[PDB]
């Protein structure tokens, strides 16, 4: 059996209400009258843990903000006054068949818009002296978390060799965080001088420019 | 307090063998239905294997994918349990969590990495990062496999801290932090990288050097 | 010095490879170069039999199927083409420093699951006409090795007074054989006429049952 | 042949004292480390203490639980040592091997069991379980300390013979035994239970009548 979350992502303003829905291919309702269907909500960098069991039992510690509801193979989460804490995915599973899980909701807090914190570094000298190159650029603090980034090498956009990672949600300012390094052979990196991160972020009307030039 | 701390996992190669484990406290351990989920960027979160009550009589249940390849135990008396991996694949690898209680699922673990690799494990290099109020940078390249982890003055510098989610490439992975503090800190106080990668047993610390 | 030993249980098919690890809280090399750290297993109802002793050196009449590795704090002692012969406990133990044991780990066999054989048997004669009253169940050559009794007198459940024993894994035909044993008063033994022992294993849906009626 | 036989161990009073025994044949006795190593189900095997070579002139050390309180002994021309203890608390109980070789712990005895007390030596009850092909029983009830041999037919009956460990409840411990013979084979041939408690000097056969 299949179960189904929507929406893949949910955006929320904090105080304000959040619904989640998973669906099963399948009746969840065992021969024995119960259902046996689970809410889980895994923060950032931690393992899931169980808010909801048989569909609307709240289990140990778990705030009466969470509400579970439904039957047969329709079912809803119900969050109402969104803390910040609250984001993170939201899986449903079941467990009257043999188990499975869906494939989570993300939960994203609204917020005022913030522009990104830019700041780019050659390669140290460390990594020269071992025949290789990398400029890194962090993107940090920044809201929403759409945004751009090229990369610049005497004006021309480089594509190849580029490592981008992103945090996911800090709940302390609900902004997002982004590092990208740009990877070249030590003798393409002295072939240029000018190396340049640009993000292109709904904060600014033109690219945020982050450059250095070499010597 | 409920504890359940996995541990064994690591890197094997195709067709290997692996145990990882978990150790219970804070509750009742004979009376708890326990489980194995793992969770990977494909497939995500994807039940293993459950092994039942004593009055339940330990019973076992896999799934498909592994039926047959992998072995649950557990040990009440010890408040212990295991996955004996056989035959592993690469599809096999992800996060293992440890899940139980009296009622299912209702406590999970940190989850442990079980890795089917043919990649050969390879120490991070560790490049300080020094500024062109101040942001400065540590880049960890080139290790395999997961996990490292990086600190800042060991621990003492947390706040203004950035640590950024490995990426893997070419078999390699690369990690990144930032951290930001004041005009007024750098390069007055000295900041310093710090980066434990278990796996090929190296501790690197890397001063942050104007 | 601690010598960790895993796992606990070790379940294995007869002809395939068993791995056993036993770690040390410090290492067992010794200043003069060597490193003392056996294997033993004990095989049931027999004492511990040396197989390997510093490290990697088979004792004699050890066939070389059971083969010893590692250094410093990691071992590990491997089987291949597993026998049935081969089950029992294992332990690792060190000499390097004051002497230390691991905690053992036990190789079951795997085999193919078999449904208890079950047999009831009233007080005999002998103990009635001394005053007492035991009623005995024999579960014999099952497996796996988790088994549920239910003692039941006339319908009702009765769990008080009740011996339970298992024998250790045979390697004749790999299963477990148990013993249940539930002990009256004989006034209260001759109160009651239903007397009923209930298996309940993994071989079927339902319990196996065996009765007899006092008259 | 290396033999190693222990003796002497059994039941004493907490705060008693007792001896036991290890007698060796089948390889120069001098040249050997010797071992005592003790076995329960809590703190499972525990070294005790040990003897040296004559080359070490006999060298005595011992486990720091038992310190002061044990001795150990030997002597090479009778191929024999011994320890006595002094002082046995409930946690001294187990089953205590003689070990020993040129090699250390190369051999190991059978053991001997050590039970530090408190409760009463009982005389066992052995009762025929005859069937409500066919299988009987022998019921050994009652008894302690441990052991007790059960035998079927004086061990000429082996085959389908399942005797199962003495469980021990409120100072009294219940053994069982059960074979499994063809219906051709009983009553026609007669099949009897023998069970022997050294400790209070009971030898007992009981015919297993229809
Ligand atoms: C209602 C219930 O307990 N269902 C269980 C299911 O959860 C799973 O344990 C399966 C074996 O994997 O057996 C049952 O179908
Ligand atoms: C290598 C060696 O001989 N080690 C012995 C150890 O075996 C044990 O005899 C102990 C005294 O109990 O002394 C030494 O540490
Ligand atoms: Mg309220
Ligand atoms: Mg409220
Ligand atoms: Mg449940
Ligand atoms: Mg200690
Ligand atoms: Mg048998
Ligand atoms: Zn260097
Ligand atoms: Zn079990
Ligand atoms: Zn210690
Ligand atoms: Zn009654
Ligand atoms: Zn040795």
């Amino acid at each position: 059996i299949q179960l189904t979350q929507s929406p893949l992502s949910l955006p929320v303003s904090l105080g304000d209400q959040a619904s989640i829905s998973c669906r099963s291919s399948q009746s969840l309702v065992h021969s024995n009258g119960n259902t046996y269907l689970h809410w889980y909500l895994q923060k950032p960098g931690q393992s899931p843990k169980l808010l909801i069991y048989k569909v609307s039992n709240r289990f140990s510690g778990v705030p009466d903000r969470f509400s579970g509801s439904g039957s047969g193979t329709d079912f809803t989460l119900k969050i109402s006054s969104v803390e910040a804490e609250d984001l993170g995915v939201y899986f449903c599973s079941q467990s009257t068949h043999v188990p499975t899980f869906g494939g989570g909701t993300k939960l994203e807090i609204k917020r005022a818009d913030a522009a990104p914190t830019v700041s780019i570094f050659p390669p140290s000298s460390e990594q020269l002296t071992s025949g290789g190159a990398s400029v890194v650029c962090f993107l940090n603090n920044f809201y929403p978390k759409d945004i751009n980034v090229k990369w610049k090498i005497d004006g021309s956009e480089r594509q190849n060799g580029v490592l981008n990672s992103w945090t996911d949600q800090d709940s302390k300012d609900s902004t997002y965080s982004m590092s990208s390094t740009l990877t070249l052979t030590k003798d393409e990196y002295e072939r240029h001088n000018s190396y340049t991160c640009e993000a292109t972020h709904k904060t600014s009307t033109s690219p945020i420019v982050k450059s250095f030039n070499r010597e | 307090q409920v504890q359940l701390q996995q541990s064994g996992g690591g890197l094997v190669q195709p067709g290997g063998s692996m145990k990882i484990f978990c150790a219970a406290s804070g509750f009742t351990f004979s009376d708890a239905w326990m489980d194995w989920v793992r969770q990977s960027p494909e497939k995500g979160l994807e039940w293993v294997a459950e092994i039942r009550n004593k009055a339940n009589n330990h019973e076992t249940y896999y799934a498909e994918s592994v039926k047959g390849r992998f072995t649950i135990t557990r040990d009440d008396s010890k408040s212990r349990m295991s996955l004996q991996m056989n035959s592993l694949r690469a599809e096999d690898t992800g996060i293992y969590y440890c899940s139980g209680g009296k009622v299912r699922n209702a406590y999970w673990g940190q989850g442990t990495t079980v890795t089917v690799s043919s990649k050969t494990t390879k120490a991070p290099s560790v490049y300080p990062l020094a500024p062109v109020s101040v942001t400065l940078g540590c880049l960890v390249k080139g290790y395999f496999p997961e996990p490292v982890t990086l600190t800042w003055n060991s621990g003492s510098l947390s706040s203004g801290v950035h640590t950024f989610p490995a990426v893997l490439q070419s078999d390699l992975y690369t990690l990144s932090s930032s951290v930001t503090v004041t005009s007024s800190t750098w390069p007055s106080q000295s900041i310093t990288c710090n980066v434990a990668h278990p796996a090929s047993s190296t501790k690197v610390d890397k001063k942050i050097e104007p």
